[PDB]
């Protein structure tokens, strides 16, 4: 497959390895985050509004 | 006077779903089966992961039973009528007959052909049987070998 | 049937070894590329980190 200007190779490796066998793929990754929510703040007596 | 259009099952397209032969002693096999082997592939580890064994694994499926039939009832008043005992010698009956015996083979026409549609049904109705739904399916395939 | 086993045994661990440089492969370069949109901007002000 040609992409930008150069000439290269597309493959899929889960039929031809990995297929029925009891070890996982390792291009599924196991991205990170962190999450963080403020409890019980209370705001001043300017921003409390309807 | 109607028509009856026939129908044969190995002109269907279906009948490319099932492996089809005769077996004249079936009515006397207990339950038969047939027998599977399968070797899996292996892939060898690194380091930690502990060496893995290449894996044999036999298996057996079992056959189910099942059947077809009809019924072909024919009258009395005309069953006396094709065996020529009550049949007498006259021009008036001749006619009755000929009458008889055509009837007889319109009903038999239609009784052998009703056992290939018979199969085309069989065979739908047992499809329908085994096929799991495929929104139960294609998020299956996607976590195999790994539901330990 | 004991040599027919042992062969057909043999057979699969010698293949083994394709499959397993094949996961080797990507095993080692999964550790060596980091992510894209980590690096973009980093290409984008080479030389002026200083």
């Amino acid at each position: 497959v040609v992409v930008g200007d150069r000439l290269v190779f597309l493959e899929a490796l889960e039929k031809r390895v990995y297929q029925a066998t009891q070890v996982p793929y390792p291009l599924v990754g196991n991205l990170d985050v962190t999450f963080v929510m403020p409890l019980g703040v209370f705001k001043p007596a300017a921003d409390r509004y309807a | 006077c109607s028509t009856l259009s026939l129908v044969r099952f190995l002109e269907l397209g279906l009948s490319v779903a099932c492996v089809c032969t005769k077996f004249p002693e079936l009515s006397y096999v207990a339950e038969g089966t047939i027998q599977f082997e399968v070797q899996q592939p292996m892939i060898a580890r690194d380091g930690p992961h502990p060496a893995d064994q290449p894996v044999h694994n036999y298996m057996i499926k079992r056959l189910d039973r099942r059947s077809l039939n009809a019924a072909f009832s024919i009258a009395v008043e005309a069953l006396g009528l094709i065996s020529g005992e009550n049949l007498d010698g006259t021009h008036i009956s001749s006619a009755m007959r000929l009458r008889a015996i055509q009837q007889l083979a319109r009903n038999v026409q239609a009784v052998l052909d009703s056992f290939e549609r018979g199969t085309a049904d069989q065979m739908l109705r047992v499809l329908m049987e085994k096929a799991p739904p495929l929104s139960l399916l294609a998020p299956f395939t996607l976590y195999e070998g790994r539901l330990a």
